[PDB]
DNA sequence: TCAGGATGTATATATCTGACACGTGCCTGGAGACTAGGGAGTAATCCCCTTGGCGGTTAAAACGCGGGGGACAGCGCGTACGTGCGTTTAAGCGGTGCTAGAGCTGTCTACGACCAATTGAGCGGCCTCGGCACCGGGATTCTCGA
DNA sequence: TCGAGAATCCCGGTGCCGAGGCCGCTCAATTGGTCGTAGACAGCTCTAGCACCGCTTAAACGCACGTACGCG
């Protein structure tokens, strides 16, 4: 076994160093078309679109988490929080 | 005149 | 669900790529609160262009739009 | 000399610099600070600036001859400068402007 | 009747000729300068040779020869100005830049 | 048939780098890269003749706007190129 | 001459609420709040046109920069108001 | 030959020739359709209409007769949609919200 | 003994007071001065209309106000109620002002 | 002093501790940190460069010597800031 | 603090492919030559607004100074999170099969630019008065203590 | 738990100067014709997008345990 955490680093320098989706196509599809039901039906989707859509939407994830770390360890705490998340989308104006 | 050196930069 | 289909690790994994070591059991539902917000909006706008233009799918430029509109500009996808 | 030619040449301070360069280099602080980093009452006060070595030239045979003196300025250094020059040579003075309350100019 | 291209002419490697049309088809303005489309080329070449110089360094750097979008992404976000130019930006494929914080690194 | 800057990018690379090539990914960037700028400029030229009352874009407007865009030595260079680029068109 | 909207902006406060009057300085507020909305509908519009390869903005592409600018009900509302003042307006 | 406004025609308070015109020297695009500025500016008129209402709204209740900078900022910042419309805008001698966080007050 | 408030009831005051009014609250010489010092670093010789530097002023209390508000809520964040450099920098941060 | 009156500080120092501590209470800041003082005027200074850059980049466009009131507006316009009220 | 070991990472070697570099034919979009006209440059006036300094008051900034309240370091508790293992399940990747809609081309016309003749809507200038700022004063509450 | 000094709110008189209205003036918005052409529309094509399933397998999940960091 290894002391809790020093995978969790070496996993931070795994997913850092690749430039892959992490989210799984399929079911972000269906995310992606359950929303759109909402706006109008019968809408279909050309798969580069959906790419596009996923694709923002991981990098604007990570940015979040990104800030919402900074947060975090302002508050000298090393588990983010909800709160955390929170405050960094007030703070950048999201809310 | 005298100490133009000094007064060349005090000019700027 | 779909939104549920935003899995636990998938979460993980992107809080991994934005440099967090640790992660509360609490953040994995809100996350999900967060990106359905955040797909919402792009994809309101990507419709409404694609309505606008009498169309009935959304293509990728339509997306583009949407984040061109939003101030978050996406290189790659043509545009 | 250098002063005003390269004032003149630097460029309202066409105006302006150039009067207070003939009235006083040191009304400027910073030529103060290069020509005598001291400060202090130097005899330097008089070598830079003509009008009060004229002034070494009248107000000691001026006051030998039992005169008085009344003489009107610019504000600012322009007339600190008198005060200093006035202590410099023992030339007993007072000094009154905008900046001074009715009961002392009273 | 030599016929030589405005590109050419400047000496650039962008099609100045593209540009001018294109500044006229997007109704930027009544008119168009005919300096307009040269000086702007040239700008836009100049951005070009930039970030292409530093996505090939970042190409080297990993012993690769061609440039793929993650080379993009380190060229920029490296480069300071560059970062300050597209720092409203998502390049796709890109990735994001090596960083753990040392709070969260052992001591 | 739909133009682009593929092959302007690419010769500028070879410009740059001779022996290195670059991803179809990569040139779409490019692409995309290049077409921004020229929106961003064209753009702010665009109401630089507006706020002037004017009509015309010229090489002021748009080094202008590149110094209005530009972020330090960004703009200093691109200036730079701008205005040779310029002086030997017309000198030539 | 220097135009405003000063009149009409007046005009509409007398028709919500007749007896408050504005000052001055508010007045100019509200002058630059139209000028604001003016150029961003028209702005979005005018791109809107242009995504489609269209050389006119007729009250179509007005109508969907309304939708891709306003939020909410406000946006509804907009819609509705604009699209009953255009049929009044062809109707006479 | 008997002269009627545009804005007659439309029953708006906006003047739709100002408006026509404007779209026409901005540049917008080639050609503006007859019913643009008619739609616009019912537009315009309405959006006016919202913030002037809740203007005069607050000016009743801090006892005015005259709606002043103050006003229009509490009426846009309390009225959350308007807020989100003009999320960016700073209003000259507006000034700010009341509003002190419950973890500063004493019990 | 003279009558003293306890520490926070006096703030609590300006606060109301403050966000109550609108006037500006940064002395308007000293402002002008600072401005024209900043702008001698871009190009010498300039001249500002009266309200242009009003319109410097107007927003730059408004951005430093702004700031403040967004200061104060990452000390209570951090369960303080004393913002430090540490908290207008983070901010400053997440807004992506640097 | 009386000799010389060596009044020279800063304008940066023209912000007085009480002109930003005035500013935190509009903000709602209920305590403020001694180092807050300094970090503030460090802040301002860099956002006014930022604006002033961009105002006389205007100025020297339209190729005149006094800015405006609009050229200020233009400038925080471009920078997401749009200012109501000026014009 | 050090050696062993398990895991993981890294590194040389085939090998294999499909994605990039390159050759070729076409064609339309860019260059050349030429003409008009109006936008922009440029000179001359003028006068309003900016700037530099001073005079004089006074609210405000600075400064010292006591002292209490918050920041913070330490320390214990316990629970929520990481880590690992076995099990499930749903994604990824290959098929079929249908057709809706994107896209292209050809008509054809309502419809918006263009131009001139006409006039009142809006704008600058200039009265005019009450809405709101401002002070005098007195009731009222708001935050301390004995 | 009730008093005391200070901040605040309300009321009343003053008064003044910026908003509201009137008025003449012009130029920009109408009206009325033309006229070239951008867009509407019909029609035809054909391909990419959607729906479903078969099959493999790598990830997701559920459980359980220690312990480290959150929190008081």
């Amino acid at each position: 076994r290894y002391r809790p955490g020093t995978v969790a680093l070496r996993e931070i320098r795994r997913y850092q160093k690749s430039t892959e989706l992490l989210i799984r196509k399929l079911p972000f599809q269906r995310l992606v078309r359950e929303i759109a039901q909402d706006f109008k039906t019968d809408l279909r989707f050309q798969s580069s679109a959906v790419m596009a859509l996923q694709e923002a939407s991981e990098a604007y994830l990570v940015g979040l988490f990104e800030d919402t770390n900074l947060c975090g360890i302002h508050a000298k705490r090393v588990t983010i929080m909800p709160k955390d998340i929170q405050l960094a989308r007030r703070i950048r104006g999201e809310r | 005149k005298e100490d133009s050196e000094p007064l060349g930069r005090i000019r700027q | 669900d779909n939104i549920q289909g935003i899995t636990k690790p998938a979460i993980r994994r992107l809080a991994r790529r934005g440099g967090v070591k640790r992660i509360s059991g609490l953040i994995y539902e809100e996350t999900r609160g967060v990106l359905k917000v955040f797909l919402e909006n792009v994809i309101r706008d990507a419709v409404t262009y694609t309505e606008h233009a009498k169309r009935k799918t959304v293509t990728a430029m339509d997306v583009v739009y949407a984040l061109k509109r939003q101030g978050r500009t996406l290189y790659g996808f043509g545009g | 000399q250098q002063l005003y030619q390269q004032m003149l040449k630097h460029n309202n301070n066409k105006i302006m610099q150039l009067r207070k360069i003939c009235n006083h280099p040191f009304v400027f602080d910073e030529v103060e600070g290069v020509v005598n980093p001291s400060r202090g009452n130097s005899d330097l006060l008089f070598r830079v600036a003509g009008k009060f070595e004229l002034l070494d030239r009248v107000l000691p045979k001026f006051k030998a001859s039992g005169h008085r003196v009344l003489m009107f300025f610019q504000m600012t250094q322009v007339m600190d400068i008198m005060e200093d020059f006035l202590r410099m040579k023992d030339l007993k003075y007072m000094r009154l402007d905008g900046s001074t309350k009715t009961e002392e100019r009273t | 009747a030599k016929a030589k291209t405005r590109s050419s002419r400047a000496g650039l490697q962008f099609p100045v000729g593209r540009v001018h049309r294109l500044l006229r088809k997007g109704n930027y303005a009544e008119r168009v300068g005919a300096g307009a489309p040269v000086y702007l080329a040239a700008v836009l070449e100049y951005l070009t040779a930039e970030i292409l110089e530093l996505a090939g360094n970042a190409a080297r750097d990993n012993k690769k020869t061609r440039i793929i979008p993650r080379h993009l992404q380190l060229a920029v976000r490296n480069d300071e100005e560059l970062n300050k130019l597209l720092g409203r930006v998502t390049i796709a494929q890109g990735g994001v830049l090596p960083n753990i914080q040392s709070v969260l690194l052992p001591k | 048939r739909k133009e682009s800057y593929a092959i302007y990018v690419y010769k500028v690379l070879k410009q740059v780098h001779p022996d290195t090539g670059i991803s179809s990914k990569a040139m779409s960037i490019m692409n995309s890269f290049v077409n921004d700028v020229f929106e961003r400029i064209a753009g702010e030229a665009s109401r630089l003749a507006h706020y002037n009352k004017r009509s015309t874009i010229t090489s002021r407007e748009i080094q202008t706007a590149v110094r209005l865009l530009l972020p330090g030595e960004l703009a200093k260079h691109a200036v730079s190129e701008g205005t040779k680029a310029v002086t030997k068109y017309t000198s030539a």
